[PDB]
RNA sequence: GAUAGCUGGUUGUCCGAGAAAGAAUUUUAGUUCAACCUUAAAAAUACCCCAAAAACCCUAAAUUCCAAUGUAUUUUUAAG
RNA sequence: GGGGUGACCUCGGAGUACAAAAAACCCUCCGAGUGAUUUUAAUCUAGACAAACCAGUCAAAAUAACCAUAACAUCACUUA
């Protein structure tokens, strides 16, 4: 019941009620990205290192809150962290919290969607670790090279 | 044959400064020192005098 | 279980140009 | 102090649980501490020795030390060595074990 | 050291290890390398790092210091943003 | 049971006559008397030691001490004045609320910690309240209305799971010792002070929505919510649909200090009662 | 034969084509013991060798041991030991050809695995021997500050009682 | 009187680790002031002439052929001043290591 | 009750273990560290140590590091 | 090898100190209190030498710039 010239209400008149600080404006947000409730969650607590795996499952070709080109992105490009029964899974072990390795999973997601949603994608390559390859692929075609037909 | 002590400044515009040891008889000094600012060769020429 | 999944997680490439080709 | 509030599931969240509504038919008792935890704590001598120290025993303290032999003995591979302070009522065990007999004394209900 | 004051006659503490130390709440006490400002283009960089660098005390060293203050300095300290906060325990030392 | 209380029957009466301390509590003190202990009695020959007139300690014979050699560095520079948080661990207030101690029921703050004895703050020692910790983040399962100076963003997650209220609030050290211990304040004989401003060094953190300060904006409260919700991945809860909205909405004015009594109020508790008073400048200066 | 790529033993091979019984240098003609099998290398553990063999022979052997069925999908079945195979058929075959070539994982692997296997594709990892750190002492002497972090089990702060 | 500043103190110049001894990656060797022992394989060579191991495992010591970087100038006139039958020898240095480059673990069966 | 790194003196019994000096120092009549030693406490290797190994013009007695073996000692922690 | 006079006081090399290390004398001899030149020679960190302490020494991996193959600045007994 309390008030003084430095109070809440006359600091910001615009919201005076106590209840303005515990509103739900979903109308701020309404893509509703990344729905957990939709994705399969599992905890590992490894201890004796103690750290706590989350481990995130999604059926790709059954995610419906993402566009067919972003999906078949991610089959292509993340096609080695891809189940055998087409379950894109996930995996943090950084912190000890379950709480902040099931952030990392989600922010792995993100990072993931945003690069199969954006289409200026240039698909750029090291070349410290590529070198070795390139010259195996070319040294690997000068025997390939041979134009014989056969079967 | 006395020697002198010059602190030469970057001329890459960050703050940075090192001594080096100079010979008397010659002409002021320019080199191309390393900066770790901006992580560069950068030219670096003789600002001030410390020591003799 | 399958009886071809069994893995023996400690693998043994006894190749000796194995490492070598892997740098 | 205030006494525990009673609640719908034990353990509870914090690894809290009382102790069992009859008192057990072991020869001894190990009284719960004022705030209404197991009396196992560790203790440190000459920053080397680690010891185990059992507080607050009614009864046969022999008894107890005998089952905390028994129960230690396949752990270590050994018999390990303990002090019973009878005029105290206390157990002394030489290494850190104070989880392990937490847990023991709880599944032993005391 | 005055180990019975004159007002008080409690126990006091030299300010000089204070200035020039800081104790770890695992008894551990830090100190920098007497040198690390003195002619340093006259040094190589390897001995300026080593210079730069942070070291620890011996057990004859820490006893001293623990001598010389007293028992306002040996506390538990919950500085906000504290850099040392991370090394003011000790942790898998199997002694 | 005991045994003892039997085995007391058959000895003699107990009395002053037949007192013995424990063996090894008293270690016998030893006097320079005898043909061992005597005879310079433990000091030596000739010199310093046994004349008692060895120097200091950091001395060390002339050569320049170990303590005087090391060149000064800022260590405990302005340490007399860098703000301390006693920490308060989720693991240690579940075990509170779990054991009784605190009830989730009502708001929590300060005093009710230092009264169920789970913190101990020692405002001379330059504390300058509660920070909250994330130790125990993932079995916290209460939902409480907590009142710390300072939280992490793990632990304001994991409360506002649960579906609780986090606020960071300032308190100057008298304010901080007047909540600490209340009583010893109301038997001073003193109005209730007004709670200081925070200083510009922590003006930022309390006028901030993502730390929940007591200063901030409440209409940027909910967009920083939402924002822990979808990073954290947890549903946010209907915090305005529960039975106990008041009791988690509650707040303190920031010039209060407790909840319901304002500043200028003089608790006469010998006989129950609230002094309030009545004066235009006293009402002035205990509400600026 | 494959020499690396035997998931449970380290001292045994895989079969992955098997033709016996060549009438000269016609070797559709003579009879496929074990079918053809791609390479299927793991996917960590890479660069196995692959090594074809041509034995020349003198009589027409014939075994029921060796023979492989005609889907040939197990790898309890496609193990196989040279040393063994020709201590049994050393009377008449003698080595005469070697073509061996190495072989890494790619996209085709995990078809492999999956449609013809009928398995999980496995994934290794070149892990490396933890650093050694030597034993902790109480006071160490005149070491840096970040002594006490080379013994950290974890980057986390673990508050005891508070 | 005359003779002046004959006082200074030995610099250790010595073999540290011997024949047999298991060592870590960093551990000098050997001291010394001029080239006595050379360093061969998994041995490094600082700029003072001190001998550390690059890899860690058993020190060996043996006599092998000397044959000189063809510019240092000295070592090659004296190679070339040599007669037909001559070799040079020198002791070297060398850290057999023991423990393997790294193993294959099974991370995930995807 | 000045101060003395200097001299002198320092009061019962018995038992256990038990030390001859490397470095700084207006320091060599003294102190403070190290190495030894005492009292407790944790551990596990401790001495003796055959091969093999330790430089180039000549170089003795012998050293360093090491299995086995014969013994039980040694290292850290806390007070000194 | 009493003090006084004379000489010395810190650092490095060789012998004493013959082969791991250390090792004194008002012991026998050399030297240092810097020059010349350009490759102007970084950050961070395992593990080690040496050492009473203070100080002194090396150094793998990783990082930014130069060959896309070196960077320990070099020489003056290089040690001071
Ligand atoms: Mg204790
Ligand atoms: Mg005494
Ligand atoms: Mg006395
Ligand atoms: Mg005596
Ligand atoms: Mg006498
Ligand atoms: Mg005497
Ligand atoms: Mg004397
Ligand atoms: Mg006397
Ligand atoms: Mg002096
Ligand atoms: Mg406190
Ligand atoms: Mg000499
Ligand atoms: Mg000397
Ligand atoms: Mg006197
Ligand atoms: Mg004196
Ligand atoms: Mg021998
Ligand atoms: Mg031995
Ligand atoms: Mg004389
Ligand atoms: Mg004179
Ligand atoms: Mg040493
Ligand atoms: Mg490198």
């Amino acid at each position: 019941e309390f008030q003084s010239i430095y109070s809440l209400d006359k600091l910001y008149p615009e919201s005076r009620g106590s209840d303005t600080a515990w509103r739900l404006p979903d109308d701020a947000k309404q893509a509703n990205d990344i729905p957990v409730d939709r994705l399969t969650i599992s905890y590992c607590r490894s201890s004796g290192k103690v750290n706590s795996k989350a481990e995130v499952r999604f059926h790709l070709a059954s995610a419906d809150w993402i566009a067919e080109p972003v999906r078949l992105k991610l089959a292509v490009k993340h096609k080695n962290r891809i189940n055998r029964s087409g379950e894109l899974i996930l995996t943090s072990e950084c912190s000890r919290y379950q709480f902040r390795n099931l952030a990392d999973c989600l922010q792995k997601l993100r990072d993931m969607i945003a690069e199969a949603s954006q289409p200026a994608k240039e698909p750029s390559r090291e070349d410290a670790e590529l070198r070795r390859s390139r010259i195996e692929n070319m040294n690997r075609e000068r025997l390939r090279k041979k134009r014989i037909s056969s079967a | 044959s006395k020697t002198i002590l010059v602190k030469m400044m970057s001329q890459a515009g960050t703050g940075f400064s090192f001594n080096t040891k100079r010979s008397r008889l010659r002409e002021k000094l320019t080199l191309l020192h390393y900066d770790p600012v901006v992580k560069k060769k950068v030219l670096f020429v003789e600002q001030k005098k410390i020591r003799s | 279980p399958v009886e071809n999944e069994a893995v023996a997680p400690e693998f043994t490439n006894r190749n000796p140009r194995n490492l070598e080709l892997l740098a | 102090i205030p006494r525990p509030p009673k609640h719908e599931h034990y353990p509870t969240p914090s690894g809290w649980q009382p102790p069992r509504d009859p008192a057990p038919s072991l020869p001894y008792f190990v009284r719960r501490s004022r705030m209404h935890n197991i009396p196992v704590y560790r203790d440190i001598t000459h920053g080397n020795r680690q010891m185990t120290v059992i507080r607050k025993v009614e009864g046969d303290i022999w008894a107890l030390q005998k089952d905390v032999e028994d129960f230690l003995s396949p752990l270590l591979g050994k018999t390990p060595v303990t002090q019973v302070n009878e005029v105290t009522g206390t157990l002394r065990v030489k290494g850190y074990f104070d989880q392990q007999l937490k847990a023991w004394l709880l599944e032993k209900g005391f | 050291v005055t180990y019975f004051s004159s007002r008080k006659g409690k126990r006091k503490t030299v300010k000089a290890v204070i200035y020039r130390f800081l104790r770890l709440h695992s008894g551990l006490w830090l100190r920098r390398k007497a040198g690390y400002k003195k002619k340093l283009w006259k040094k190589t960089a390897a001995r300026k790092r080593r210079l730069r660098e942070f070291v620890f005390c011996n057990k004859t060293q820490s006893k001293l210091l623990d001598k010389m203050t007293t028992s306002f300095w040996k506390r538990r300290n919950w500085y906000a943003d504290d850099p040392y906060q991370k090394y003011q325990d000790r942790t898998n030392l199997k002694v | 049971g005991p045994r003892a209380l039997d085995l007391l029957r058959a000895l003699p009466r107990v009395s002053l006559a037949n007192l013995k301390p424990n063996p090894g509590s008293r270690k016998p003190e030893r006097r320079p008397r005898g043909r061992r202990r005597g005879r310079k009695c433990g000091r030596g020959h000739k010199g310093e030691r046994q004349r008692g007139t060895r120097p200091r300690l950091g001395f060390e014979g002339g050569q320049t001490p170990f303590y005087l050699r090391i060149p000064k560095y800022g260590f405990n520079e302005g340490h007399s004045f860098r703000h301390q948080y006693q920490p308060l661990s989720l693991n240690r207030l579940q075990y509170l609320i779990d054991l009784g101690r605190v009830d989730p029921t009502q708001p929590i703050d300060l005093t009710q910690l230092v009264n169920g004895r789970g913190v101990t703050i020692q405002p001379s020692k330059r504390d300058y309240g509660v920070q909250l910790v994330e130790e125990g983040a993932d079995t916290f399962k209460a939902k409480v209305n907590i009142e710390v100076q300072m939280a992490s963003e793990l632990a304001i997650a994991a409360i506002e799971k649960n579906g609780g209220v986090v606020t960071t609030a300032f308190y100057d050290p008298r304010s901080l010792e007047i909540l600490c211990k209340p009583v010893p304040f109301f038997l001073r004989g003193q109005p209730i002070p007004k709670r200081m401003l925070p200083p510009e060094a922590l003006v930022p953190y309390y006028t901030d929505a993502k730390n929940r300060g007591y200063l901030a904006d409440p209409a940027r409260f909910p967009e920083a919510r939402l924002e822990l919700a979808r990073k954290y991945g947890y549903v946010l809860p209907d915090i305005t649909k529960d039975e106990l909205f008041k009791m988690l909405s509650t707040r303190k004015d920031p010039r209060q200090i407790f909840f319901g009594l304002a500043p200028g109020w003089v608790v006469n508790m010998a006989d129950k009662k609230i002094l309030k008073p009545t004066d235009e400048n006293l009402l002035k200066y205990y509400s600026s | 034969t494959n020499l690396d790529g035997h998931l449970l033993e380290p001292d045994a091979e895989y079969v992955h084509w098997l033709v016996t019984n060549i009438p000269g240098n016609r070797v559709t003609e003579g009879q496929e013991t074990c079918p053809y099998l791609p390479p299927f290398p793991a996917r960590g553990s890479g660069f196995h060798r692959f090594a074809f063999l041509l034995f020349k022979q003198d009589k027409r052997i014939d075994f029921s041991g060796d023979t492989r069925p005609s889907p040939c999908y197990q790898l309890a079945q496609r193990t196989f030991h040279t040393f063994d195979f020709y201590k049994k058929h050393q009377d008449a075959m003698t080595p005469a050809g070697l073509a061996f070539f190495q072989c890494r994982w790619d996209d085709s692997v995990t078809r492999v695995f999956h449609q013809l296997l009928d398995m999980r594709e496995p994934v290794f990892e070149f892990v490396r021997p933890p650093p050694y750190h030597p034993k902790q002492k109480r006071f160490p002497h005149r070491q840096p500050l970040r002594y006490l972090d080379r013994y950290r089990d974890s980057h986390e702060p673990t508050y005891g009682i508070y | 009187s005359k003779n002046l500043g004959g006082k200074s103190p030995g610099k250790r110049f010595g073999i540290k680790k011997m024949e047999g001894h298991y060592v870590h990656a960093g551990n000098i060797l050997a001291t010394q002031r001029h080239f006595r022992w050379h360093p061969g394989a998994h041995v490094g060579l600082g700029k003072n002439k001190c001998l550390y191991a690059l890899e860690e495992g058993v020190v060996r010591y043996t006599k092998e052929v000397y044959v000189p970087n063809p510019s240092n100038s000295e070592a090659v006139d004296l190679v070339t001043r040599l007669p037909q039958g001559a070799v040079l020898y020198k002791t070297f240095v060398h850290v057999v290591p023991a423990k393997p480059e790294g193993t294959f673990k099974l991370v995930a069966m995807l």
